[PDB]
């Protein structure tokens, strides 16, 4: 009298790995309804210890943990949004230009002028409606400019 | 040349500004030497077992605020829950939160703490019987033995599929939860290498301590006997299965479910390992595989409350036909051997499946559910120098999960293009890597053609 | 979606999806019609009847038999049968699956061309195939080489198959199947002279062929026992009515296979045909076939055939070399089972006919495209 | 690293590293392909087959034979064979070793030029050499002077070699090898008239050539015994199937070597060719060769050849002077063994072709550079 629950068309004696697909498949289907959320988790250490990093498996785990090639994927995006006010609060320097704050210049305008000195591009940058968008390299070069110019 | 101190102190891998792996890695290592816990990419947080005391838990942050959407607050897994709630609260369709690798201590500890934060959600919702984490703990030790496995590179690691669900008739204090039934790896019963060991239940029970069962089991305390069992490594030196037996007792008694059934139940597994002994023989002028007449079969008969001859005739040359009814005879040695292994495996499977019914019912409540939040343990991929198909298949499933990750991000990011006025110059990541799976999958499956052929 | 196979190996007709162990149900391919004025006005008149429905209804119905000698006699009748089978048993629509067809080998093109023409036009069906019996017989029996004997309801076969290839010259094909034997039976039976001739009366014999037959071990010696004993003689009822009791008339029947004098022909019989067809085929292979010898379906059901066959081969073989035969339990189903296997493998996706070709070229497509 | 040698002396093909005593394994250089529609759809179709794999598979395969008369017939087929041999037996990559090639002497340049061209281009291989059979035969037999007879699968040879030098004018080269003899065998065999002609059927004879042959001591006297006795006659099975029993038809076969009437040619035979080729060569040396007389490979396997050869030379020699012949056990392997020795000595490092030359000049390099 285990046996009733022991006991109880798609296939018979067959399809076996595909059955294992099927088992996943239903799950995947139902998950499609959902919003998923995400955590990826690591032993950085040789061990579970206060003792320090062991790198290489952490490398490969991160290879196994999508963020790495996810970020590969995303860099094509120029996957990047940086806010007007801070950004310009750094960046105005090369324009050496006074036109009043507020919307005499947008950030967009101030860009178009500084870019007019510096760059015309889509790929290195494009405008966003409130925040600003870049090739990874670009912020890097931006502040490279900033230290170089301010030091001189 | 590398993203400078501005980048260097940021919260986010997510907001990268230079892409080569070492950047990410060292920087998070800088968090680590800062001990700075919570790390972000995708839109989501990435986790390390700190291996030390810290009162991360202490409610000053945890209770006092819900907190904030991502940019707005210090990184914390508490966030992900928090905002998933308020998201669902308005949205009112379900969400699960997905937690990868980490296959031993921190994985489980943090899952615990996840439900702890579920308790914090309960406290947020309302406030005025195992504790609900402790209720999951009720499952944990037995289930942990139950589907843990040993990797060459991991020592208690579990190759069931479990999925964890939590269910709301309530948006009050908290409402009750499921843990659920997902891909299970039958083939492990088929095979081990001599370095490697078996579904832990077996290894655990088969230790010596419980004096009555071993003969009640119709078993020798020797693993060595059961070649189908024996295939593995003969011990793990210092995982102490006498006490682990005692823990199994502790849980099964905590079941509040009957001794007689549960003993018969693991005894089923005993029968299963007895089946490894069953071995058939092929006669002159004849192809059939044919019996060793064996106390093993008599043990089976006893435990089953079948008779052995019933096995001998009715299985060992089967009958199937309906509309008239007709008989099946002469199986090959391989046919027999495979067949019986299949049966045994399916039976183990079934037994797991049964565990659902009552275990959950102990969990299960006439408190309603409208809506659902969920937990998963593993997108499990690991490497060995040497490989076997099933593992690769699970890896396939892992990348499939990554399809799911990618195309959701694809959609959402396109929404972010919309957000500040901008037009998509990028195509489905879900599709793009799905093509890589598609090499594995056509209406022809790779797996499909293998098993097919 | 999913894939479905018709067996039209004659006798009861077998149909089932890929991967089921056995077809859902099975039907004789009897067709029958009324014989008498319909005199219950309350009755609905249906003018044609098929299947176990008819098998019940038989008495005033009279039978037509839509396959002679494995050749299907009358197409529209088939279409009736076929339609019925889909809708009544299968609850299936022609679009639903690829469909696989089961053929006597080496027989006139017409069956190919009309069968395909009808089933693509009258039914409209994703993919079509027609396959030769022996291939299935090997796949089910799972030995890539072999020779098969399967003498069904219909025309009776020898094919050696070597692994992965056909020897169509090698092949022998015979109209000796059990039906005609049974009709000879009556010309036996009048000796005891309980005697009846009509189609249904003829099918009544089929039961006796199930129950009462067994294979002669040795003909002379059997006659000697026939003189000695009545244990050779067994007592059997009419399906309803009398008890009937039958002598050598049981065992004499199968010998026709070994000696088709009794309804008289020359082809030197199953076994001598087989060894002949061997001696056609080349020298080295032969041992394998001496090892791998395979039999199936309607006649083979009889207990003992394999034994006297082996006796015969030991006569004809040089005794020096190993001999055995295979006699699986399930032979009568074997074909459709093999068909299921045949259905399973993705390669037919490469291989099926599609509607498109039938659009772009005729029935002619088949005869290149299939064997 | 280490150095590897292919034997492409025809018949089974022999390959092995320097310093192993015997090649790792050996393959016929049969090539064969399907003959029949492939009718197990489950089967993978491979369209070409070689080696013992084919030797098993033969029956539906049909053979091509890529070397006639020691001349290799079809290059791409060779390339198939060659590739297979490396990867399947040898688990070897073309870079791995110098490689040494084994050649019929005095035969058309083309084999040199394409062989080298392919193997430097298609394979890419540190060092290449092609060497004439007799040289190896001496090295293995270890007498610096000599004359060699080795009639393999392929074209049949006389070379006197004196110590350290060639006499290319002296040399005689004949297409009389055992294969063609065997095909004559069938024209014998129809006398008893158990009769079969195809390639595999022809190779079946090879076994009989192993087992059943022996050399006529005296032809007339043998005929007299043939009239007297049946001990001359022995009983042998088909590889499977019948027992077969064979008369003078065994011993008559080798006589063809002495009398190539039976498949009819004029060259006055092995022995008379040899003495002819001697009488070409100069006067003083001759005694040494009368002493040093050496034989190998396929035909020589037969028991007794050396004896009747000596009888023949005692006919043709002035009896006054010593005569003997060498008949080593290992002759069929001899060539590759000698090749191993040839591989051993560092001087080929001076001597190998290198890729560089093949870069800087054509196949033409060989014909200066090698013999
Ligand atoms: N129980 C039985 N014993 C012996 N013969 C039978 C039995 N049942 C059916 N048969 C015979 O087997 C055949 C069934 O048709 P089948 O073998 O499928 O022919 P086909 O090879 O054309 O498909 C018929 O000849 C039928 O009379
Ligand atoms: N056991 C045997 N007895 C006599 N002849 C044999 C035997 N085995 C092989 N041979 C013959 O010897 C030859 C083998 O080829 P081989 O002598 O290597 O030729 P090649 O000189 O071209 O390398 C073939 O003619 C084959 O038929």
């Amino acid at each position: 009298k285990t046996l009733a629950f022991l006991f109880s068309k798609g296939s018979s004696f067959q399809t076996v790995s595909a059955l294992f697909r099927e088992n996943l498949n239903k799950l995947m289907t139902n998950l499609k309804s959902t919003h998923p959320h995400f955590v990826r988790c690591l032993i950085p250490n040789e061990t579970k210890t206060p003792g320090a990093m062991e790198h290489e498996l952490v490398l490969h785990q991160l290879r196994c943990n999508g963020v790495l090639e996810g970020i590969r994927i995303c860099r094509k995006g120029f996957p990047s949004r940086i806010l007007y006010a801070d950004f310009k609060q750094r960046y105005k320097v090369l324009n050496a230009s006074a036109i009043p704050e507020g919307q005499f210049i947008d950030s967009k305008k101030a860009s178009e002028k500084l870019l007019g000195s510096i760059d015309i591009d889509h790929t290195q940058y494009k405008f966003g409606h409130t925040k600003v968008f870049f090739k990874a390299g670009l912020l890097g070069t931006l502040e490279e400019m900033r230290d170089e110019k301010l030091a001189q | 040349s590398m993203n400078p101190p501005k980048y260097d102190k940021i919260e986010d891998m997510a907001m990268m500004t230079h892409l080569h792996e070492p950047a990410v890695l060292y920087n998070l290592k800088e968090r680590y030497a800062a001990w700075m816990i919570y790390t972000y990419s995708g839109l989501f947080c990435v986790t390390v077992n700190p291996y030390k005391w810290l009162p991360v838990y202490n409610p000053e942050v945890v209770a006092a605020y819900r907190g904030k959407k991502r940019q707005e607050a210090p990184p914390h897994i508490f966030s992900i829950s928090d905002n998933a709630y308020q998201f669902m609260l308005t949205d009112r369709e379900n969400q699960s939160i997905l937690i990868t690798g980490e296959s031993g201590a921190g994985k489980t500890v943090n899952t615990k703490r996840v439900i702890q934060y579920f308790a914090t959600i309960a406290v947020t919702g309302d406030k005025k019987q195992g504790t609900l984490e402790d209720q999951i703990i009720s499952a944990n030790p037995l289930l942990e033995a139950f589907g843990n496995a040993k990797t060459v590179r991991n020592d208690n690691s579990s190759r069931f599929g479990k999925f964890i669900r939590i269910h709301f008739g309530a948006t009050g204090k908290l409402a009750s939860a499921d843990i659920e039934t997902y891909l299970l790896e039958k083939s492990r019963v088929t095979f081990q290498l001599k370095a490697e060991r078996s579904y832990h239940i077996f290894y655990q029970i088969m230790s010596n301590k419980k004096p009555e069962l071993i003969e009640m089991l119709l078993i020798t305390t020797n693993p060595y006997d059961f070649a189908y069992v024996s295939q593995g490594e003969i011990t793990v030196p210092s995982i102490d299965d006498q006490e682990e037996l005692m823990a199994t007792d502790t849980a099964v008694d905590i079941l509040g479910f009957s001794a007689d059934e549960k003993v018969a139940i693991y005894k089923l597994t005993g029968a299963v390992m007895h089946y490894g002994n069953m071995k058939f023989k092929q006669k002159q002028r004849e192809e059939q595989a044919e019996p060793d007449g064996t106390e093993v079969a008599d043990k089976a008969a006893y435990l089953t409350s079948l008779n052995s001859a019933d096995l001998l005739k009715a299985l060992c040359y089967p009958r199937v036909k309906v509309g008239n009814e007709y008989v099946t005879k002469g199986q090959t040695v391989q046919q027999v051997y495979n067949s019986v292994g299949a049966l045994a495996k399916s039976m183990y499977e079934k037994m797991f499946l049964w565990m659902v019914t009552r275990i959950n019912q102990q969990l299960d409540t006439k408190q309603p559910r409208q809506y659902f939040i969920g937990v998963l343990d593993i997108a499990g991929f690991e490497i060995f120098d040497f490989n076997t198909l099933e593992q690769l298949c699970i890896n396939f499933t892992n990348e499939k999960l990554q399809q799911f990750f990618n195309h959701h991000m694809f959609v959402l990011e396109q929404e972010e293009y919309k957000k500040e006025g901008i037009d998509w110059e990028f195509i489905d990541f879900g599709m793009d890597l799905a093509a890589c799976i598609e090499l594995i999958e056509k209406p022809m499956g790779i797996f499909s053609i293998l098993e097919e052929e | 979606t999913t894939a479905l196979v018709c067996d039209n190996g004659s006798g009861l007709v077998k149909a089932g999806f890929a991967g089921d162990d056995a077809p859902r149900a099975v039907f004789p391919s009897i067709v029958g019609r009324p014989r008498h004025q319909g005199v219950m006005v309350g009755m609905g008149q249906k003018d044609s009847y098929v299947g176990d429905e008819a098998q019940s209804k038989r008495g005033i119905l009279t039978l037509k038999y839509p396959i002679e000698h494995g050749i299907i006699t009358n197409w529209d009748d088939m279409e009736k049968i076929w339609h019925h089978t889909f809708y009544n048993e299968l609850r299936v629509a022609p679009e639903e699956h690829p469909t696989l067809l089961t053929e006597a080998p080496l027989n006139p093109k017409a069956n190919r061309e009309k069968m395909t023409q009808i089933m693509f036009e009258t039914f409209n069906v994703p993919a079509m195939y027609v396959a030769i019996q022996a291939v299935l017989s090997l796949y089910a029996s799972g030995r890539t080489t072999g020779i098969v004997l399967d003498s069904g309801d219909g025309v009776t076969h020898n094919v050696p198959i070597y692994e992965g290839y056909a020897l169509p010259h090698a092949i022998m094909r015979l109209d000796l199947a059990g039906r005609d034997l049974t009709d000879y039976l009556m010309k036996i039976l009048t000796e005891r002279g309980y005697s009846f001739v009509t189609t249904a009366e003829r099918e009544i014999v089929r039961d006796i062929k199930e129950k009462l037959c067994y294979v002669a071990l040795d003909f002379e010696n059997e006659m000697a026992t026939a003189a000695s004993s009545s244990s050779l003689e067994k007592s059997y009822e009419l399906p309803d009515g009398q008890v009937i009791t039958i002598g050598n008339e049981r065992f004499r029947c199968p010998e026709t296979l070994f000696q088709p004098s009794f309804i008289g022909m020359e082809s030197a019989g199953i076994h001598e045909t087989t060894y002949n067809s061997i001696m056609k085929c080349d020298i080295d292979i032969r041992k394998d076939l001496y090892a791998n010898n395979v039999m199936s379906g309607g006649t083979t059901m009889y207990p003992g055939i394999a034994d006297r066959m082996q006796k015969e081969i030991t006569a004809l073989a040089p005794s020096t070399m190993k001999i055995k035969i295979i006699a699986p339990p399930e032979r009568k189903y074997s074909v459709w089972i093999g068909g299921s296997i045949l259905a399973s493998l993705s390669t037919f996706q490469q291989m099926w006919i599609t509607k498109q070709e039938y659009d772009e070229a005729g029935p002619s497509i088949v005869h290149r495209k299939c064997f």
